[PDB]
RNA sequence: ACAUUACCGAAGCUUUGGAUCUUAACGAAAGUUAAGAUGGUAGGGGAGCGUUCUGUAAGCCAGAGAAGUUAAGCUGGAAAG
RNA sequence: GUAAUUUAAAUGUAAAUAUCUUUUUAAAAUGUUCCUGAGUAGGACGAGGCACGAGAAACCUUGUUUGAAGCUGGGGAGACCACUCUCCAAGGCUAAAUACUAGAAAGCUACCGAUAGAGAAGAGUACCGUGAGGGAAAGGUGAAAAGAACCCCGGGAGGGGAGUGAAAUAGAACUGAAACCGUAGACUUACAAGCAGUCAAAGCCGUAAUUUAUUGCGGUGAUGGCGUGCCUUUUGCAUAAUGAACCUGCGAGUUAUCAUGUCUAGCAAGAUUAAAGCAUAGAAGUGCUGGAGUCGAAGCGAAAGCGAGUCUUAAAAGGGCGAUUU
RNA sequence: UAAUAGAGGCGAUACCAGGGGAAGUGAACCAUCUAAGUACCCUGAGGAAAAGAAAUCAAAGAGAUUCCCUUAGUAGUGGCGA
């Protein structure tokens, strides 16, 4: 698909072109939720905990006899029953994470950044810029000349550009991320999503493989 | 991921509560024993729900033999006569109008006597 | 606001068990009413309750001779078909890397399931009666290695 | 790999599964005092047999992997 | 006891209003009609309410009054809202 | 305080440089002799460890006994023998990768928020036992004590006023329910045998409409009809079978892996990486690298072995298990 | 007796090495076996320990020791019962 340049001031430069094996495939709305969730599943530390029966602090000897004292029959004091005693069937640590098929996650990946480039208005695209500065003044300015829906502003970026990257991970709703590092939940919720022609070409032999 | 919010038992008891306000002794206040008197009560509110049909033809057919005591049709033989000339009104309308209007239904009995 | 939208289907919610009357699985939770069934328990060892288990009434038959096997690779004609052309050796490193056989195994068979209409060159270990008859009539070589 | 399921040993010595289900399994009787048995009899308790197909899903049970 | 005409009498039958499901027909489909079929423990299958946390959410609603019990009223076929 | 930077007189821990210490102050090179680890190798009997329970039972350690060779050698190659291939014991050290966190510092959490969380937000204290030892319960005023000057009742406590405060039904305590105990008002009840409810229903009271005392929303209810609390367990219970003083909190099919079935997603005669590495980040990520391995693609036969056939057999002669239609 | 040198004990309700070594269970009994070198006791030090440079693996051509992924629930063993 063809597609407008605007210049970092806001204005237009120049045409580029959106390869259709990855910006124009069929959306896959089931390969995108199972990489949402398998995203933020791996996200879990997971290390909530709690103790059994044989972890609370105390003896195992039985509180009273068996049988003619009149109560209700008991084997510990730290039955799970009994306040303050164990837990049964608690929370125990245990490992959230798994790996999604590489063939499903790249497809997640075609059908989301299809269903943001399918609108003209919330994807855009910037010629080649630096902040050589450093400051987040400029970063700032030039966000707030594109980004229109007030929220969530994702910027694509073609390489490791460090001054960009420091510069912007200040900035309130914005999220920077390389081509070779995306993630599927950021690009999801994005509402603007602005993008470099760098990390458009190497999206474009990033995925056509 | 503890999920206690122990914000639904007292909804549940406020609904019953809510529902059982006039009964005798401990069973408007008390959960247990308001939640088994209620129970008892809509089941028994279902079968009186079967049971009033029955209850109020038996009514209108006592209030049609009573008013037929005067003359001398008894009302097994009320209904023949009115079925064979027949006229298809009901039980519960000739029991109405053997008490708004009573010469009315006393021309109707004269009628069945045919 | 973007509304993921999941599959049907793609997520049963759970058989929860012992929680109240109308959801079906109520007190009794699915298991019964009592015996050794209902509280944890089942005698595992393929048990038949005292009588003499099936595998305990039948004999055995022998040993399994793992160990000195020779087992080794499947290739049928029809597959070679399908995927060569005349002229070149099939042999280990051509089917292997034409992803036939993994280079686990070295010491492919040919069987010979489908039709080979090819000249071809053969560098195998085994070869079955059946299909060394129809490689040579369609024309091509064989040496067994 | 903390818990994989272990077979049983003393059914897999005397089961065995064809390519689509049925068990394999070798006959009684055969073992032991044979003088007096029918020469057809025996004849018949050498040859191999399948099982009734009412113990399949108990030996699948047993062989998890097999 | 034997005759004549009856009536009463159940959640049965019939009729009225409403709902779900199966089958069939119509309809592009949604659905609209016709037929019948829905007592139910064990137990099997299926469809939902509600609680806490997380992403959505640097969102929205609150000191001009959040959350929570608390009086009354109302809605939903039930969980309830 | 946080980002990125950055304080070291003194002390502690690290390398690097010399100093210092030590060593070679030489090696390529043929055959004769010497030595090359001795109660040791091995064997007999009794045991243990190897996955391996005497089993054909190697091998290693080892108690009781016995007992060698000296490279022209010896050990091992799962009884043993021969050949062959490997290795050279009976002397002594060795960092790293690996186990562990009582703790120290810097951080995180679909971890907890006072019956929870360490037993312990106050602690192994109070208390119990001769001792070993066992073992609790108790968090919250207000934004700030700005702790109610003074006055009245009372011995005080406490309350009523006056003041502080946004609030004093905020005054040693926030929000303050249920169980429980009350006060006041309305209605009903002392001729009656009510699982206390439901279906009808006069009268009284509250209230809205209809010009106004007859219809509704209501609370009480004379009287009539029906009705053996609930849970668990049994062929079968109101049963005089079992269990609960009430109320409020706490209080049970979970997690980790394997097998198998189904659903969802993806690829496809192929599918898929595990450990682990690199890069960026500091962000227990996720993008690559990594195919060793596993499951299909050919099965049959005890096996050798043969193969869309194989086995049973001289026999496809008939069947058993397959398939050509995955 | 003299001379110096190294130790005594505590700490980690952790880890490692050596010695001693059960019983409740499963096998629906039990005596083999299993649990299991588990708990625990005792002797030693370390920050890691132990082990560690082949009279070895093993029929492959490799080359100290240790810790992972696979091989693999495989090869064998087992009142061939578990």
């Amino acid at each position: 698909m063809e597609r407008k340049v605007f210049s970092k001031d806001g204005k237009e430069i120049g045409t580029i072109n959106l390869d259709d094996r990855v910006f124009n495939i069929e959306i896959s709305h089931g390969s995108i939720y199972n990489a949402i969730k398998n995203e933020l599943s791996n996200l879990r530390v997971g290390t909530s905990s709690t103790k059994t029966r044989s972890e609370v602090r105390g003896s195992s000897k039985k509180p009273w006899k068996q049988k003619g004292t009149g109560r209700a029959r008991v084997g510990t004091k730290r039955n799970p029953v009994w306040i303050g005693g164990g837990i049964a069937l608690g929370p125990k640590p245990r490992d959230y994470s798994y790996r999604l098929p590489k063939k499903v996650k790249k497809l997640a990946f075609k059908s989301v950044l299809s269903l943001r480039a399918a609108d003209e208005n919330s994807f855009k695209v910037i010629e080649n810029f630096n902040v050589e500065s450093g400051k987040t003044k400029d970063l700032a300015l030039i966000i707030k000349n594109f980004a229109s829906f007030n929220g969530k502003v994702v910027i694509l970026l073609g390489n490791d550009d460090q001054m960009i990257k420091r510069a912007g991970k200040n900035i309130r709703d914005l999220k920077i991320l390389s081509f070779d590092k995306l993630r599927v939940v950021d690009l999801f919720y994005a509402k603007n999503l602005i993008a470099l022609e760098s990390a458009v070409n190497k999206l474009n032999e990033f995925y056509i493989k | 991921a503890r999920a206690k919010n122990g914000t639904v038992h007292v909804a549940r008891r406020k609904r019953i509560l809510k529902k059982t306000k006039g009964f005798w002794g401990t069973k408007k206040s008390n959960y247990k024993k308001a939640k088994d008197t209620l129970r008892k009560g809509m089941m028994y509110a279902t079968r009186d729900r079967k049971v009033r049909k029955r209850d109020f033809r038996r009514l209108w057919i006592s209030r049609i033999s009573a008013a037929l005591s005067d003359t001398g049709v008894t009302y097994s033989r009320f209904i023949e006569g009115l079925l064979k000339s027949n006229i298809k009104i009901n039980r519960k309308i000739l029991s109405n109008l053997a008490i708004e209007d009573v010469e009315a239904f006393k021309k109707i009995v004269l009628e069945i006597r045919r | 606001m973007f509304n993921l939208l999941k599959p049907k289907g793609a997520s049963k919610r759970r058989k929860i068990v012992g929680r109240g009357p109308g959801s079906g699985l109520g007190k009794t939770s699915g298991r019964g009413q009592k015996g050794q069934k209902a509280r944890n328990t089942s005698p595992r060892l393929g048990f038949e309750g005292g009588q003499t288990p099936l595998y305990r009434r039948l004999p055995r038959k022998g040993f399994s001779n793992s160990d000195y096997k020779l087992e080794y690779a499947i290739v049928n004609l029809g597959d070679i078909d399908k995927k060569f052309k005349d002229g070149q050796v099939v042999n280990y490193d051509t089917l292997l890397e034409n992803k036939l056989i993994k280079k686990k195994n070295k010491k492919i068979k040919i069987l010979s399931n489908g039709k080979l209409t090819k000249k071809v060159s053969f560098e195998v270990s085994k070869i079955s009666k059946s299909a060394e008859s129809l490689v040579i009539k369609i024309g091509c070589t064989i040496q067994l290695v | 790999m903390a818990n994989k399921m272990k077979t049983r040993k003393s059914a897999k010595k005397r089961y065995s599964f064809t390519v689509n289900g049925k068990v394999k399994y070798k006959k009684q009787n055969l073992r032991h005092i044979l003088t007096k048995k029918s020469s057809k009899r025996k004849r018949n308790l050498r040859k191999s047999g399948n099982l009734s197909c009412f113990e399949v899903k108990r030996i699948k049970t047993l062989l998890p992997y097999g």
